[PDB]
């Protein structure tokens, strides 16, 4: 079952202990909070989130 | 019918004579008029305040106005016991059950006290004046014990001219030992000037201080010179402007003549003044009353002196303080409403603070009600992943948004202060993380909250792809991360 | 540290209601040194408390 | 710089002209800011004491 990766590692480190993260990352993508077109709070957001 | 009153000025007591001819003036009316007879005096000794009390007794009164003070109180309050002569005031409450005496200044230590635990306050101190009394003191003394502060009062009142400045720096440098940020001033107007002259003069109104000048008018003392330091100052009015009763009069007031009305034309009046003409409209409000009941307390008899053996009263006075107890009219401070006591109720005291911009309006008080926040967000949609969000153990035991905890509910409740929102978790519970559908291109899970705008931020492990660009903008990447494999 | 609390105005028919009331909220921070300021009158009325 | 409060602890001025005790001072003297200055006038002197 392909997944994100840190989601993978905490199942790993949670105790059922019976999970593998193998290989490595397959791809690059990113967490960013979602704001609408335009935001109200986004700029704000940028440097608060930087 | 010219009814005959008393009157006892403080010398020096400018601006309260000339707001007392205003009332004089203006309500006056056709059918009665009221004779003023005033005296001048020093108002602390009680000699002073004891013959020219008999003397206007010996010329016999229906009431006095006058003020009293400190060092005079109870032999105003006795005097009225005895003779049953009434005593409209608008000094500071005498504390107990009082007959014949009228207090026309509001109480202030509810308000004063409801204002503390709105700052949430537990250690300040608090900077008190003896020349009204410690009833004051007395109340934030009791309230310190079951409330949990810690209350470091110190008096100043006996300060000499001539020691001034080297004695408030040995206040201020002991408060800084203590490391005090929060501090009470409990005084009259030229005391706060003094002690705000000594606060600028070392330099202790920057950001991090904060002030309660504890007294009925916050902007009657000079402001400007706080106005811009970065300490937030608040305060106690009850002559609010934005009346159109109170504009009324300022506009009247304003135009006035220096040397006929010293201190007339100005802009502002203040709370000691302002009560002196709110009683010229009670104690005229009385004579209307009394004579549509048609009782006629004509006592021509002659009162002779005050120094009778033994002294008697006359039970046409009786008669005077019922009239005076029920009046309920409007005046510049608001609702004129008094109790058996002599005391006032049904008030309302405006909770200001000193903004750059000056002085702004956060709320009123009451009896009925404690301080009312008179003023004048984000909603967050997400969904509960471990460890990001989280639902707590504590599910029906803990209650509120504290429901739910993880890494990304820290980082959530990070990003809404900072930036300044306050954040509203909830989480659609379809599962489905969503995306632009096939054939119909309907974005599902919690995209479907934002872009559909039923939501306004998602603080969620969501991921930034090319078409999800476009209809909505992002922030900057939490982690770097890619697709693993889970066996 | 200093707790002043205002002893006064207590009256007659209260009397054992409200010495009760102050020094459970002493024992709920547990004071344990007293100063009495008062007249003879009132002190035997605490002493008896 | 009293009216906005910038003289406090944290806060070094230095006025740069030859009367340091010339203008009024008082009012900085308890802040918390260092002021430094340059004088030639010392009243230290006896001429000048005379």
């Amino acid at each position: 079952y392909l997944l994100e990766s840190t989601m993978n590692e905490y199942i790993e480190q949670r105790k059922p202990c019976d999970t593998m993260k193998v290989g490595g990352n397959l791809d690059s993508k990113g967490y960013g909070i979602a704001t609408p077109k335009g935001s109200s709070l986004g700029t704000p957001v940028n440097l608060a989130v930087l | 019918n010219s009814i005959q009153i008393g009157g006892l000025f403080p010398r020096g007591a400018d601006q309260e004579y000339s707001a007392f001819r205003v009332g004089m003036v203006q309500f006056s009316t056709s059918e009665f008029r009221l004779t003023p007879h005033i005296d001048n005096l020093e108002v602390a000794n009680s000699f002073a305040v004891t013959n020219a009390f008999c003397s206007q007794f010996s010329r016999g009164v229906y009431a006095i106005f006058g003020f009293y003070d400190k060092k005079s109180v109870n032999t105003i309050t006795s005097f009225c016991g005895t003779l049953h002569v009434s005593f409209i005031t608008p000094s500071f409450p005498t504390d107990g059950t009082h007959p014949f005496v009228i207090q026309m200044r509001p109480d202030l230590k509810g308000a004063l006290l409801s204002l503390i635990e709105y700052y949430q306050w537990d250690k300040f101190a608090y900077l008190y004046d003896s020349d009204r009394g410690l009833s004051t003191l007395q109340a934030v003394l009791d309230s310190a014990a079951e409330k949990k502060w810690q209350v470091t009062a110190i008096n100043v009142g006996n300060i000499n001219n001539d020691k001034k400045d080297e004695t408030y720096r040995s206040l201020f440098q002991d408060l800084e030992l203590k490391k005090e940020r929060r501090v009470i001033l409990d005084c009259e107007r030229d005391k706060v000037n003094d002690i705000v002259d000594q606060v600028i003069t070392i330099g202790k109104h920057v950001k991090g201080y904060h002030y309660i000048i504890a007294n009925l008018g916050f902007t009657d003392g000079d402001l400007l010179k706080i106005q811009f330091g970065g300490a937030e100052v608040s305060g106690f009015q009850i002559v609010d402007y934005d009346d159109s009763l109170v504009s009324k009069f300022i506009e009247r007031w304003s135009t006035l003549e220096e040397k006929e009305y010293p201190g007339a034309h100005t802009a502002t009046i203040k709370y000691t003044s302002a009560l002196t003409y709110d009683a010229v409209q009670v104690m005229t409000e009385a004579f209307r009353n009394l004579r549509k009941q048609r009782i006629e307390i004509s006592r021509r008899g002659n009162a002779g002196d005050c120094l009778a053996n033994p002294a008697v009263p006359w039970g046409q006075g009786v008669e005077i303080e019922r009239a005076l107890k029920q009046v309920q009219v409007e005046g510049l401070s608001g609702n004129i409403k008094f109790d058996q006591n002599g005391k006032r109720i049904n008030y309302t005291i405006n909770i200001m603070e000193l903004k750059t911009n000056g002085p702004r309006k956060i709320g009123y008080w009451s009896e009925v009600d404690k301080m009312v926040l008179t003023e004048d967000t984000v909603v967050v949609t997400t969904i509960l992943e471990s460890p990001y969000v989280m639902m707590k153990k504590n599910h029906e035991m803990l209650e509120g948004n504290e429901r739910y905890e993880g890494y990304c509910v820290d980082l959530a409740a990070e990003i809404a202060k900072h930036c300044g929102f306050k954040y509203k978790l909830t989480i659609v519970g379809d599962g489905k993380y969503g995306a632009r559908d096939a054939d119909t291109k309907i974005w599902n899970g919690m995209v479907g909250e934002l872009v559909y705008g039923k939501a306004d931020i998602a603080i969620a492990p969501l991921t930034i792809t090319l078409v999800r660009e476009e209809v909505i903008d992002f922030s900057k990447p939490f982690m770097s991360l890619g697709i693993s494999i889970m066996i």
